[PDB]
């Protein structure tokens, strides 16, 4: 039985199990301080709606705060189908203030982004479920979305903010909606005529310790190892259908980077990162006669078919020098997720790591692009001929062309994730390094 | 960044063990089965 | 392992020695061993380098 | 050029990141460790196998520590794919942990559908539901076996395998109670299947076989471990109608430190159902078609992430009179609570309060003592039963407040919390610490 | 048990291990301390016609498609620990 | 390269350490979407690991099937796929450019990268065979793709 | 490429760039004769180019690279060839068949 695999010991086993330190069959589990966590609701400044800013002061209602969700009712303005995301693109930012210091910013964009390349499986689609309708919902349906914060603090308990620690200042939540919101209160350019303003609530799940952790944090000074979002919008060279545009883009960023993450995007319809084509899922009735390719299948605007992305090739140079040997868009849409985070990125989306494992909260690697004198990256984009209207043509063409349809992708976003350190001390606090 | 000495470098056979192999391979031993002396054509039989 | 870039390298005995050299340019045809004069440069003009050819194997 | 001019490009905002360098990641030390042996053992079932019977088995002692626990299952189909829903779990209706000739914990398929619905994922769950049920369309007459792995502490984590050498005095007994009725299996709906076979039932245990030190070890020291219980009660669920949403204050007789409360609401009639049927694609039998009837679920298709068909509106946890946190709506319970918590995605109709950080985990996290707490009270508000049912346009196209006039069937409620206990093993005999 | 995927029909395994999809040794089985390991198979009677769907989505657990008879292929593989030991600028496996 | 052929790669002293290494393929279509299976895997027929000459290790086309059939799982097997195959229903004609990684040990983890700065007087090779015929590429079944 | 790293690099842009900015008289006309066809050459004619490199050491004596002391370091030359070459597999965006 197993006795015959405990009795087959050679030398070979001394590297496994001679002088062993380890069993596996006794777990000490590490006693810890007395907490609980409090699920309490944030008033909002401001009234909300379709194009509204507002805001929220982080009440202090508990010692230290992790995860924050921003709370959406929406209505349906047309049929399943006609939505993607909605209650993630309504939240058109958040930016985190303390003691009137900006510390971060998120936009709808990145929260895109970010899922696009980091979200996974059912933690995906449980986020997919909590910001759109899901189940062929029609018409006039109403659904609270939750969409979660991703500041430093909103992941891990482990950089919980010190409230309690910032007697001082105030901390802030800024929050800027869409002006519009496909399927909601637009449909492509028109207006949605009787749509619904949205109701909004904010959520912050704080934690109560106990009197001695309390009195700790109040009284000593902290630093804590965060993540900042820096984030640049710009032109794209517009995709050609005669050639291969290219473009060379200042990496106007700053900080020890974790990871650089980009997108093309047509800023008419949200999420869309490819082209439009008239195959199924790749545009507005897509696969039949009605189909339009000036028009995306809103529930089905993500896709993983990278024939219908744009980037060709790219290089991150710094300071004139390569950074590293080009690499074809399909690298940094599939590759480098699937070495560096371990999920699948949809077409259109791409990322480069500097860390070995650029999702987790660990500094596993960075690049200090506050030691680069000239950062920038370098894009060629592929040659826009195929006709989206004929499957033979998106569907049978090859590695160096896109759609026709792939010039609309005119707007890039570039991302990059670093690492500051917040200082917290006599009540007050921000960050160690500016730049 | 980075030496590269591999152009006069010897084989990972001569850095093996020989010695920690496989079992012991109890199969070849020694021939301890000596047939009778009996008779031949030499040292015929003798009489009854 | 090994003693890399400082090692004494290999001066003449790469290519191998040369049995020739200039020793026939005015090289001896007769089977018999020719009388041998020594190089002794006399000339203050007009030197050679012929390498006396010295029958090391006679007949 | 290349990584070197990175590495070079080295300043102050590296410090706190590279400086004074505690480790690297790229030498990896693995740990030494004790010699062991894993083998599968066949238990003798005492008892009579068959449906609605009790039957039992004694771990044997084939080794010093034991953790998995599978019971397999023979089935056969009492009728076509899309009839049967998870029945090996189903069929497993009930287990019974006992040492010493004292309960240690006990499980219900009910339960084992919730933590599922909780806690597993991904390819987990699927890999899941094919060893407890038909998933590649079936027809009648099918005969499969099925594996139901059992959630015991000792069967998730060596960690906490249990010593059977330690209870020299002591066994470890198993008791098990199997359904009355299956779905597609012996009964369909409310009829029996005439002809339908009795179950063929085995049960396996996974013995950990030590080496000679480490098994001295544990026969002859104390040990302690902190395990995992299971609290669980049903109660009647408020009956909701067209004209009203049901409240109900369900007090919570529970004790010691609890990770977390799960519940669901269900329909006793048929297994998993936890939400309301519709005639809506996989919300009842037939439904799309002429036949669709929403007094039957397509059982195949028995849990969804439909939420308009859940039957919870909101709900909240009081302890001696406290609310523990502001009011949230079961859609909360249902996909943020899991969000932050778990990371997997949880069926309408299924909810979640955790009052620990990661009540997925070994590791305590935080925990409510409900054995401080001398009137814990679980408030529930009921969703209006107005929708019609087999109307789509009022399936699909209704309010957050509402559901469907099915939902009333869900009478039944099931209250689950996990909690710890300390179990203790000394002198020969088993235990626990609290009652 | 040992991974926490999905395993494919046709594609089998067996750990000697507590978790071998991990980098860090969980117990293991000596092989080379075994005169004689032996993988004992038995396969399913051959008996489905594969043509039609109902003989084989209806038929028993022991029972399996007459098209089965193609898998005629067996691949059987093993992973092991060896150590990689590097010194003088060289480097080779411990054991040979 | 070529179908079926044997190809090797010496591995460069650019930096100290090594770890992830993935070969890039670029194959077309033979046939139309649902021809082909994992193909870019397929067409890696084995590949092998060498220090000094020594084989370290040896990965089979059959093996990182298995390998991904028992190991790799939910979307980092399906972005898998997607790096092998052709998944979005694509037709014949179709060119594409998948990557297949490799599965030695320091392909995995970082713990075990390579030491090649440690290895100053040997060198390191991987030897790749290319599959004869892979299904939907060059060949259907036994049929050639003219 | 020396001991790994990136010393230079040249395109295809920069030997034209360069012979047109800096070669001269009987210099660039040999130096054409090298690397095209300069005597009315017909279709289907065969000839051997030859370019000679650029780099600090293919340029001077004096700067020559001392393999010799460079014993543990290899030297490489890492090339591209274009993908298209006007009048010989492409004429404008016309492939020769």
């Amino acid at each position: 039985g197993g006795l015959s695999q405990l009795v087959a010991y050679g030398a070979q086993d001394v590297y496994l199990t001679g002088n062993p330190q380890i069993t596996f069959f006794k777990t000490v589990y590490r006693r810890y301080t007395n907490f609980a966590i409090e699920s309490i609701q944030q008033t909002i400044n401001g009234s909300v709606g379709f194009g509204n800013k507002v805001s929220t002061q982080i009440s202090r209602n508990g010692d230290l705060i992790t995860d924050i969700v921003v709370e959406f009712v929406l209505t349906k303005g047309g049929n399943g189908g006609t939505t993607y995301y909605p209650a993630e693109e309504l939240l058109q930012d958040v930016e985190l203030e303390i003691g009137g210091q900006r510390i971060d910013k998120h936009y709808n964009d990145w929260f895109r982004t970010y899922d696009a390349l980091f979200r996974m499986n059912d933690d995906r689609y449980n986020y997919r479920r909590m910001t759109d309708w899901v189940n062929n919902e029609l018409v006039g349906a109403q659904k609270r979305f939750y969409v979660p914060l991703i500041f430093f603090f909103n992941q891990t308990p482990g950089l919980a903010l010190p409230l309690i620690a910032l007697q001082y200042h105030e901390v802030k939540l800024y929050f800027t909606l869409a002006s519009q919101v496909q399927g909601v209160n637009y449909n492509g350019s028109s207006a949605i005529a009787g749509a619904a303003q949205p109701t909004m609530s904010v959520w912050v799940d704080y934690i109560f310790l106990d009197t001695q952790e309390r009195t700790r944090f109040a009284q000593l000074p902290h630093e804590y190892l965060i993540e900042q979002l820096q984030f640049t919008g710009s032109e794209t060279a517009t995709p050609s259908a005669t050639t291969q545009a290219s473009q060379n883009i200042r990496l106007n960023f700053n900080h020890p980077t974790k990871y650089l993450a980009w997108n093309f995007n047509n800023p008419t319809n949200y999420g869309q990162y490819t082209a439009l084509a008239n195959i199924p899922g790749a545009c507005s009735g897509a696969g039949t006669a009605a189909a339009t390719v000036t028009t995306p299948d809103y529930g089905n605007t993500g896709t993983y078919n990278e024939q219908l992305a744009v980037l060709d090739s790219a290089k991150i140079q710094l300071n004139g020098q390569d950074r590293f040997a080009t690499r074809k868009g399909s690298y940094f849409n599939k590759v480098q997720p699937y070495q560096s985070i371990g999920g699948v990125t949809p077409a259109g989306v791409y990322l480069y790591s500097f860390a070995l494992k650029p999702a987790g909260r660990q500094p596993s690697g960075t690049c200090n692009f506050s030691r680069i004198d000239n950062a920038t990256l370098s894009l060629t984009y592929k040659t826009c001929s195929i006709d989206a209207t004929s499957p033979a043509a998106v569907l049978g063409n090859t590695e160096t062309v896109t759609a026709n349809t792939a010039t609309l992708l005119t707007a890039l976003n570039i991302y990059a994730k670093n690492y500051n350190v917040l200082r917290i001390m006599s009540g007050m606090g921000g960050l160690a390094y500016a730049n | 960044i980075n030496p590269n000495g591999e152009r006069d470098g010897t084989g990972s056979y001569v850095t093996e063990n020989m010695c920690s192999m496989t079992l012991e391979s109890q199969r070849g031993l020694v021939n301890r089965y000596i047939t009778p002396p009996g008779v031949t054509g030499v040292v015929q039989q003798g009489g009854e | 392992k090994n003693l890399q870039a400082q090692n004494f390298l290999t001066a003449t005995q790469w290519i191998g020695v040369n049995t020739q050299g200039s020793s026939l340019k005015n090289a001896n045809y007769d089977l018999r061993a020719d009388p041998i004069i020594p190089k002794a440069d006399v000339g203050p003009w007009m030197m050679s380098s012929v390498d006396p050819n010295i029958y090391q194997k006679p007949l």
